[PDB]
């Protein structure tokens, strides 16, 4: 019973993990279909879909149900495909911080970071390194901060105090056989570790995005228009639009500072017009109906920011002809300066900030390609030295200093054994455990070593 | 086994003589291979890495080249199976270490997700990555990649 | 009615900075 | 084929002027700036369509008494009383208006919307005809470089 | 033009030394040679 249901739930979770991106694209296509059939609405205070010969009203409801179901499937497949990786990274970082910096021992974190304060209730649990492919971190930190601080003062906040005491006691002739009772694993599972894991998940941004996605999909049933918010996933989701959206999101701060400077310039022009131009803002309709004047600072500022910017020809085309004396020249100067400073050299800045980002990204890509084609990633010697033997550099980068080969070697060291390493393997393993990396060839290779 | 034109007359008669043929003329080829290929693979890989080490650390030796001429028949089977790293071992000595590469690893290394992750890593390391911590972040990338490869393999 | 009350309600928060 | 159809109608000879572009290589320096990205331009117009659709559904759900393009008075038509009609009106008028969409609709002088519709129109302007045509122009300017 | 100025400043600071101006390649024979040379031997802060 328990085994036959666990072996089935594991297979279901594995399927949901294998089909995360496929369900993602399917949800995108369902949102597209929903938004395409949303193009057939009419008003009567009552929104009605009477645009076809049936087969369009119930299909919208079933498709909304399907979209909610597939959004739930996506949010539960993310939890099985990507959360292990982020919790692995978190555990790795916090364990290495504990070991090499003494965070929760000598270097207590400040209040300006929430991760340093939330990673405190995980160092004192039983299964702290759940995904770090080793468990010898508590022993390392105990041996490192054993005499210089309290031998028991360390284990009290690193946990396993009573556990280690009982283990040292049971090392003698006292050891029972632990029993396993079905339907009684709630006491065995760790609740504090799950508290910490759920906190990390709810702080993860990529999960909050899917949470908002499912929330909008659910609200789509209360109103069949929140499915329009699912089209934002073509931009905030898949990476088919990054080449275009990167030109906008590259500067960002420059664009917002540009619109701020534009607001300030429009405010200066507004106060000038408010103090020196009265008989001009007279947008009367049919005659003898004066309103929308500049008789108010806020109203004049809104009129400026809303009409003079979008007028396409400055502000002189939206106000009376400046034919009166004493202002014939002053207001011509005013209007031509507004034109040349607001919609000529202040929209040119906004467009230049978008046009320069393309060139900056292209230059980044070209520099990446040049650094990959000119030097080696590991030793960094140069192309000219290896280009003495026919096709020397490519053979050097594909056989001697292959990044894939180095990754496979690290994987082999990690997953092989601890007591079966050879001399070189034990050497590299010790250097990797102390995190020094002097075994990587710095500026030498097997060809520079010999003839 | 004779239509593939790989086994000669001697090899065919040898593989026929090494059959179980326990009075019924039936062979459990499952156990046959699991018995006659499982340790043969390990010993052949050891011989292959030995010969590769000898060839790469003793070139311009025709007496060994003639032996490699006849050893290439088994050396090619272990071509996508042995790696080579150039590490700094003894003081100022670039030592070439060899090791085995699992087919599961060399399968999940070519997935588009892993390749795109490696591309993005190289990109944002060449662009804004430093020099003192280049290996520091490269080992982190390797650890993340092997973790996600283990995850994708155990599914 | 929020065209004029919006800016006043926005400035109503900076009284805590004006007092200090 | 077009040259033969030119006898059935003496206007298919206008299709032969496309040979100055799809034929000889005297215009490649200019047309390469357009055909270099191509995919970027079509994805840009797709993103523009999506943004206009979002603005359309917002206006359809929150702006009723504004789309009143009546002629001579008391003749209301071309309103936003239909999703497809409102979307076509947006994509056809608000994009080419040169000043967003606030110059093609009624003055937002009514209460409860004086500020919401000003925000709507200025955001449409700053996002559709300011930083979405700048992208189309930047994709042509970067190809030269 | 400003971006190109910034990139040229960064390149001249990462390729040569400010005082002697020898080059990165010569000092890049000892593991992490150029950064040690620019942080210990020819430090502008040290000269100041
Ligand atoms: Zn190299
Ligand atoms: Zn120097």
């Amino acid at each position: 019973f328990w085994k036959k249901i666990i072996a089935y739930q594991q297979k279901l979770l594995n399927y949901f993990a294998r089909n995360f991106y496929n369900m993602r694209m399917l949800a995108l296509f369902v949102a597209f279909a929903i938004n395409f059939i949303l193009l057939f609405y009419k008003v009567s205070v009552h929104y009605v879909l009477e645009e076809s010969s049936g087969y369009m009203e119930p299909t919208l409801r079933i498709l909304a149900i399907l979209h909610t179901i597939i959004s739930f499937f996506c949010i539960i497949g993310y939890y099985c495909l990507k959360v292990p990786l982020v919790i692995f990274k978190r555990e790795k970082e916090v364990a290495r911080k504990l070991e090499f910096d003494g965070l929760y021992i000598t270097e207590q974190p400040s209040e300006d970071d929430i991760k340093g304060q939330w990673d405190r209730l995980v160092i004192n649990t039983q299964s702290f390194p759940n995904n770090y492919w080793d468990k010898f971190v508590k022993r390392k930190v105990m041996d490192k901060y054993g005499e210089f601080y309290g031998r028991d003062r360390i284990s009290e906040l690193l946990g396993m105090d009573k556990a280690a005491l009982d283990f040292s006691d049971a090392r003698e002739k006292k050891k029972p056989k632990k029993d396993s009772s079905l339907s009684a694993v709630l006491n065995s599972i760790d609740v504090k570790y799950q508290m910490w894991k759920l906190g990390v998940v709810f702080t993860d941004n990529s999960f909050l995005y899917l949470a908002w996605y499912m929330t909008m999909s659910v609200l789509g049933h209360y109103n069949n228009f929140f499915f329009a918010a699912h089209l934002l996933d073509i931009a905030m989701g898949f990476k088919t639009l990054r080449t275009i959206l990167s030109s906008v999101t590259h500067n960002g701060k420059q664009l917002v500072l540009t619109v701020g400077l534009l607001a300030v310039v429009v405010y200066l022009y507004t106060v000038v017009a408010f103090n020196f131009f009265r008989k001009f803002y007279n947008k009367s309709e049919d005659g003898d109906t004066p309103d929308m004047k500049c008789d108010d600072m806020l109203t004049c500022y809104m009129f400026h920011m809303y009409v003079g910017v979008r007028a396409g020809g400055g502000i002189g085309d939206e106000i009376e002809d400046p034919a009166g004396d004493e202002y014939e020249i002053y207001r011509i100067i005013f209007d031509i300066t507004f034109f040349f400073f607001v919609i000529v050299i202040l929209l040119a800045i906004i467009q230049g900030l978008i046009i320069d980002a393309f060139g900056e990204l292209r230059d980044q890509q070209e520099q990446v390609k040049e650094d990959m084609e000119t030097k080696c990633f590991i030793c960094g010697i140069g192309n000219d030295y290896f280009d003495t033997v026919p096709h020397g550099f490519e053979t050097h980068t594909l056989q001697e200093h292959n990044l894939a080969n180095y990754l496979f070697f690290l994987m082999y060291l990690i997953n092989k054994d601890e007591t079966e390493h050879t001399g070189q393997e034990s050497y590299v393993w010790k250097m990797y455990q102390e995190r020094c990396w002097e075994f990587f060839p710095a500026g030498d290779c097997f060809r520079k070593q010999y003839e | 086994m004779e239509s593939h034109k790989h086994y000669t007359q001697s090899e065919t008669e040898f593989l026929l003589s090494c059959a179980e043929t326990d009075e019924n003329e039936t062979l459990d080829y499952e156990e046959f291979v699991k018995r006659f290929h499982e340790p043969a693979k390990d010993i052949g890989f050891n011989v292959a890495v030995l010969l590769t080490n000898l060839s790469e650390h003793m070139p311009n030796d025709t007496r060994l080249q003639t032996f490699l001429e006849l050893a290439e028949s088994v050396l090619n089977y272990f071509q996508p199976f042995l790696g080579r790293i150039e590490i700094m071992g003894s003081a100022k000595r670039i030592e070439r270490v060899y090791f085995e590469i699992s087919e599961s690893s060399r399968t999940q290394w070519e997935k588009p997700q892993v390749k795109e992750s490696k591309r993005q890593f190289i990109f944002d390391v060449v662009n804004e990555g430093g020099e003192k911590e280049k290996m520091e972040l490269f080992v982190n990338f390797c650890e993340d990649t092997i973790f996600e490869m283990q995850l994708a393999a155990q599914i | 009615m929020t065209v004029k009350d919006m800016v006043l309600a926005f400035f109503s928060s900076y009284w805590s900075v004006f007092v200090t």
